[PDB]
DNA sequence: ATCGGATGTATATATCTGACACGTGCCTGGAGACTAGGGAGTAATCCCCTTGGCGGTTAAAACGCGGGGGACAGCGCGTACGTGCGTTTAAGCGGTGCTAGAGCTGTCTACGACCAATTGAGCGGCCTCGGCACCGGGATTCTCGAT
DNA sequence: ATCGAGAATCCCGGTGCCGAGGCCGCTCAATTGGTCGTAGACAGCTCTAGCACCGCTTAAACGCACGTACGCGCTGTCCCCCGCGTTTTAACCGCCAAGGGGATTACTCCCTAGTCTCCAGGCACGTGTCAGATATATACATCCGAT
């Protein structure tokens, strides 16, 4: 049950509300890519330590107190899934 | 079963001073409450190495008075400073 | 197999270059086992002096160092009662590319010069250490006990 | 004769839109499957509780949105107001992300 | 010109070279033999021992422990005893 | 005071005090814990979530609301000057953004 | 005599002459090593109590060390120190 | 390992285990500790710091220098992606910054 | 009591600084807010400096304070102890 | 007649060599007095180890290196070889000091 | 400078639903009294190193000048992006079923803390010689105006 | 495309000095032996929620066409940093002199940890009702072409 090739269902769209959430008015045909990309490392970041987390407890279950400990961790911390 | 603890009511009866009316969601209370235990564990580490820096083995009102002017700002830190120091005053007598 | 094999081209190297004052080979049905015997050197107070020893090959070879140890008797500040080495080639800085030879080789040169600075037994490193001359009459004893 | 608007003011209209609300601009089901794809990159056979998929949904849109201000900050100080790679990757060195 | 058998041995298999390893101190020795010294027994090349840890760190990420130019030389020549193993 | 009363009655607080005590007993900071320590705690915890339960009220009654929300919190600490500075780093889930647009980009007059 | 101060200066000095035998090294540099293995140390010492604390633990073992280093280290040093802290561990043992 | 020798030539390290042992148990990080955990920590600092050794005494060699000095340990780290990487946030006194020039601003 | 200090940062020495950090080209203007960010960046270490100080009932500012203030702001130091 | 070079030649001979070297660029002196009247400014009658002012010194120094870093891109971004105010302060805004 | 559509956003009213605020049982953690001991407060002495001053010498800073190169404004081109519409896709919702794994309870056994005796690993102080700093002279290499 | 003159940098050889490497004495902290209370490892049982599948709307995504306005290159001007020479300022070095306060030691007392008993505060569970979201219909602000 391999999934492959899920970084297209971030579409086009979807950044470009990002980006006007974040206050851009106009947007090169290029930045599509490059927020893919950019998106990737962060959520491989982030993954790679809420594993490591899940993986010390000895569980197959990724709770959310280990994403919150993870982000934490990177330098990010996150109100509101407990902590 | 299990019990778990949290500061939920304490930040109600303080909103209850503050906002007679107004009301808290669930969602916000979880926040004040990941809010609450962070700035204790900042407050409180903060304190472990400043006791642990002067050769001590004792977290007194003193070493919480030196975390809280290093970590808040500037009339943060005065106003807490202020308001823990009025509530050792009243405990001691 | 693998180790097999090396151990194999090992002893056909040390047959076909007999080291002085060193001899080994195998006493038990397998190559796993070998007895070997060791001569005293000549500038040494272990004159005339023959010493056997057993050592056992771990199944992985030559990626662990194999196991020594003395079946006579002998003092040393690196060999305790049961005759275990305390050498670092032995057990710490052991490289694969090591053979059997330059190892027995290397216990001749320990034995004319004792380490004392890292002694597995710490009271015999002492005993040397505090004067040769004074030790050097039962360093013949011991050889004259067992050795002899 | 059909009515149409000049190009930029729907984008201010859409900029006022989305700086009111708060919801999420993801959709859910395709961050599921890339936040499992990565996970099973990582360890086979993994189970994830809905609370961790939504803090990694809130946690990576966060960070795109305070990135794409950044880089708008980086468009707007070379005269500009598109946004072009060049920025983005301006604001991550920066930043000390890339480096 | 061309190298013979001779010095185309792994030093700690004596027997014949399967994906060469070259070392900074020009020490050939096969893959497994690399890994399995770097595994157990001292992160350091077992001939001239000097230190190896860096460039193996260097080397391991983007994939360039292999010796190519050699490697390409010897499978050439003696496809059978490659293929013996 | 009196000696008499609850430990958090006693300080005038309505923050946890034994409660506190105990945290910071079994929090592996220090081998000692003084008696005045868990007080001044309380007492500072007490007063930041009073500031921030005010703005957040503040903030939710400009929108003819009888209810905080994590919108009217992320509204408060933002808008403010030094509550933005203490969290900084921090992320509000379901909070947004403040609204602003740059000089720049709006239309020419 | 001034009081007994400790640091890891002969350790360092042994390494050093370990990995370059013909090698000297100053003052400062070794106030910085110094420095720099007290940093490491209270970091992965300190990263290695949330990691019991987090589980409900109460003994700092081998196992919360190597998570540690792990999370702290990156990506090519945390597969080289774990296996030289293993090896060490399992050389102490037997 | 046999026992009758020091503890930190039992584990084949050279940086103490002892005082590793006793900082870990009285630093206020965790009510016990283990009997693995020194051994362990140990080998690591040993580890890290034998990692930046090489490479200073490699760049004060290239120097014609016989001696490390914050330079040398400065060019060391900074040019090796993992250490850089861990240690980005650390100023080393004395070090100085790595030669580099942008490319427009060089003459046409 | 001192007062106007600040101009002993000369403009050699920030030239200095900036061609150390690559900078090939300076406009005149940028004196004045290189000394404005230095006495920002001053006025914060010194003032957790002195806060550790005085909670040590001492009268000197100790290279040990100076560490801990740096550290403590993510700018560690190395090579002056701690 | 006289020999001269032209401008910009020495600018770069500058820039190799104060990056070859290690020594502080900032005279002592008045940096111990700007430290001292930032310090009674802070709190009075106070004494300095000379070991804390050479750490603020190298602590300084450095943070102004990485800072001139830092807007050297952001100058160059604009495609431009001189640095301005403005870039100083795109680059502290974009590094969270100022914001 | 408006004027008219035309479109989008704002404003007022019915309604209904599910989450928030309150009430109840109880049990586990916090409060109260008592004892023992070591941590920290206070006083006194030592001597280190911080502050202050003077004279010289000279490296670094300050000031002025001539000019070339870079910053900035203005024009023109065309090409990529915004807006709008019709069509295809799969997200979202509700509902059901199954079981894997998180969570809790009971035993008990081995690992880690604590205590006493002891001695060698490591720290402080001294000493000496070689590695590195410095000076002086020559060779090598960019740099620029002129062809 | 180049040749040559003036200037900056690198090599090489000789002299000197101070700090890094090693030795000696000593004291205190790590080691070894022994005992004990409990932390957690293992086995068993509960049951919650994570995973998988199915069908129906319909909302968001996709693909295409037209036009426009913004990015990008080119030219011109001017003025402002840069390189260089001359003069002035004060930093740096060596030296002496005083005393504040950092650091250590001894004595003591009182604040906090540990133990036992007890009881009420807050946590889990159940319930009712009203605050807000949704649907519907007007009212007004705003944008764009055209005078
Ligand atoms: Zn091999
Ligand atoms: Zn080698």
């Amino acid at each position: 049950k391999v999934l492959r090739d899920n970084i297209q269902g971030i579409t086009k769209p979807a950044i470009r509300r990002l980006a006007r959430r974040g206050g851009v008015k106009r947007i090169s045909g290029l930045i599509y890519e490059e927020t893919r990309g950019v998106l990737k490392v962060f959520l491989e970041n982030v993954i790679r330590d809420a594993v490591t987390y899940t993986e010390h407890a000895k569980r197959k279950t990724v709770t959310a107190m280990d994403v919150v400990y993870a982000l934490k961790r990177q330098g990010r911390t996150l109100y509101g899934f407990g902590g | 079963r299990s019990r778990k603890e949290s500061y939920s009511i304490y930040v109600y009866k303080v909103l209850k001073q503050v906002h007679p009316d107004t009301g808290i969601s669930s969602k916000a209370m979880g926040i004040m409450n990941s809010f609450v235990n962070d700035i204790f564990e900042r407050i409180a580490g903060e304190a472990s190495r400043l006791a642990h820096y002067n050769k001590r083995s004792t977290i007194t009102s003193r070493e919480i008075q030196t975390a809280v002017r290093l970590l808040l700002p500037g009339e943060l830190a005065k106003h807490a400073v202020s308001e823990g120091t009025k509530a050792v005053t009243k405990y001691t007598s | 197999h693998m180790a097999l094999k090396r151990i194999n081209k090992e002893l056909s190297d040390l047959a076909r270059d007999p080291p002085a004052q060193i001899s080994a080979g195998p006493v038990g049905d397998d190559m796993f086992h070998w007895q070997a015997t060791i001569m005293g050197p000549n500038d040494s107070p272990y004159q005339g002096g023959v010493f056997f020893l057993t050592i056992h090959f771990p199944t992985d070879y030559p990626f662990k160092p194999p196991k020594v140890a003395f079946t006579t008797r002998i003092y040393h500040p690196n060999i305790n009662s049961n005759g275990s080495i305390c050498l670092d080639i032995l057990r710490s800085q052991w490289s694969p590319a090591l053979t059997i030879s330059k190892v027995l080789l290397s216990i001749a040169s320990l034995l004319d010069d004792p380490n004392p600075d890292d002694p597995k037994v710490p009271e015999i490193a002492r005993i040397y250490k505090t004067d040769r001359d004074k030790y050097n009459r039962i360093s013949r004893e011991w050889t004259q006990k067992y050795a002899m | 004769k059909p009515h149409r608007y000049r190009p930029g003011t729907v984008a201010l209209r859409e900029i006022r839109r989305y700086q009111k609300s708060t919801e999420l601009l993801i959709r859910k089901l395709p961050f599921q499957r890339l936040v499992r794809e990565i996970a099973q990159d990582f360890k086979t056979d993994l189970r994830f509780q809905s609370s961790a998929v939504m803090a990694l949904q809130e946690a990576c849109e966060a960070y795109l949105v305070g990135l794409f201000e950044d880089t708008n900050l980086c468009a707007i100080h070379a005269k500009r107001v598109t946004i072009m790679p060049k920025d983005i990757q301006l604001a991550r060195r920066i930043r000390g992300e890339r480096a | 010109a061309i190298p013979s058998l001779s010095e185309c041995q792994c030093g700690i298999c004596m027997e014949i070279l399967v994906e060469p390893v070259t070392l900074p101190c020009n020490h050939t020795l096969c893959k497994p033999c690399f890994q399995s010294t770097v595994e157990k027994a001292s992160l350091c090349c077992p001939f001239c021992r000097r230190r190896v840890s860096s460039w193996t760190r260097y080397h391991t990420r983007r994939n360039s422990l292999v010796n190519v130019e050699l490697w390409t030389i010897i499978q050439k020549h003696y496809p059978r005893e490659c293929k013996l193993r | 005071s009196a000696k008499a009363c609850t430990r958090s009655s006693r300080a005038g607080l309505q923050f946890p005090v034994g409660r506190v005590h105990r945290l910071l007993r079994k929090g592996n900071y220090s081998e000692r814990v003084g008696a005045g320590a868990p007080v001044y705690l309380a007492a500072v915890l007490e007063y930041l979530t009073a500031e921030i339960l005010e703005l957040a009220g503040n903030a939710a009654r400009d929108n003819k609301k009888t209810r905080i929300i994590p919108r009217h919190l992320q509204l408060a600490i933002r808008n403010d000057e030094e509550l933005n500075k203490l969290l900084g780093r921090v992320t509000i889930a379901q909070g947004g953004v403040l609204p602003n647009i740059q000089a720049v980009l709006l239309p020419k007059k």
